[PDB]
């Protein structure tokens, strides 16, 4: 059955081997489905990132397609651009982008963003989530880590391995997918959920910006996910940190009633993000530069 | 304090 699936991917990716054309790999990074390298490109010296994912070590090897299709597919100024994708031995490889700013929490677990940065980095992942929800696109594990920055301060969305498309014939998912803290209490509780999700979600990434950790960080995922389930929205550890233009926006995304809950449509035009700077503003925080 | 997604 590994064997059949090696063979339906092979269908679907470039044909070849990348190898033929990078040098020098690096690994720079573990995710959850694979690793991430760097990787010189030969003729042209120019970087790019490459993932890794081996079909043998996933929970649903299905959800590979999402690899294939999505950045490829759904492209946007703030997303990720995917360049290929290959079937090396028993692993998919995709060639993309490499944003050399590292990812958003080697910044929030080591410095402290004011609300000019949070709005900046807020403004670029609801102009990328407006785009993925009107085409019916879920990415369904926002958090910080997901969010990936250039060297001028750029920010750009990352990850969709784990991501849903709903229509009119499916109107919503139905899958428990995500990480613990940062999972929205209706896909908890096991109700069919749409890209509201999504937006619960970076409510709980403007928490990490704020806090440094989503909240409950310190239970086990379990209880984490239990505590988000039953109780009231979390709050800021540091409410007097925050403006009451940042509660009133968080205040929109932190709703328990998905129907409730403000899309990202509505969300750009919320007054908290008049306060976002230009990518400039973003990059004394990388650690290049701190 | 995992970050593991699931
Ligand atoms: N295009 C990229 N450029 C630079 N670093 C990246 C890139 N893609 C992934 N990474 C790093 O590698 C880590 C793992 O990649 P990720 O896309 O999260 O994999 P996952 O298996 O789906 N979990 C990320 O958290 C980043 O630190
Ligand atoms: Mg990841
Ligand atoms: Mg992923």
């Amino acid at each position: 059955s590994h064997e059949q699936f090696r063979a339906a991917l092979q269908l679907v990716v470039d044909p070849g081997d990348p190898r033929s054309y990078l040098d020098n790999f690096i690994k720079i990074g573990e995710g959850s489905t694979g690793i991430v390298c760097i990787a010189t490109v030969r003729s042209s010296g120019k970087l790019v990132a490459v993932k890794k994912m081996d079909l043998r070590k996933q929970q649903r090897r299905e959800l590979l397609f999402n690899e294939v299709v999505i950045m490829r597919d759904y492209q946007h100024e703030n997303v990720v651009e995917m360049y290929n994708s290959y079937l090396v031995g028993d692993e998919l490889w995709v060639v993309m982008e490499f944003l050399e700013g590292g990812a958003l929490t080697d910044i929030v677990t080591h410095t402290r963003m004011n609300e000019e940065q949070i709005a900046a980095v807020c403004l670029a992942v609801l102009q990328a989530l407006s785009v993925l929800h009107a085409q019916g696109v879920i990415h369904r594990d926002i958090k910080s880590d997901s969010i990936l920055l250039t060297h001028d301060g750029r920010v750009k969305l990352s990850d969709f391995g784990f991501c849903a498309q709903v229509s009119k014939e499916v109107p919503r998912r139905k899958s428990l997918v995500g990480t613990p803290y940062w999972m929205a209490p209706e896909l908890i509780s096991r109700l069919p959920y749409g890209p509201e999700v999504d937006i619960w979600s970076l409510g709980i990434m403007v928490i990490e910006m704020v806090d440094g950790e989503p909240p409950y960080f310190n239970e086990p995922p379990l209880k984490a996910m239990k505590m988000i389930r039953d109780n009231l929205p979390p709050r800021l550890k540091n409410l007097h940190k925050v403006s009451p233009s940042l509660k009133g926006f968080l205040d929109r995304l932190l709703v328990r009633d998905p129907a409730q809950r403000a899309t990202a449509a509505e969300l750009l035009k919320h007054p908290f993000l008049a306060k976002a700077g230009p990518p400039a503003s973003i990059v004394p925080l990388m650690r290049q530069n701190r | 304090r995992r970050r593991r997604s699931w």
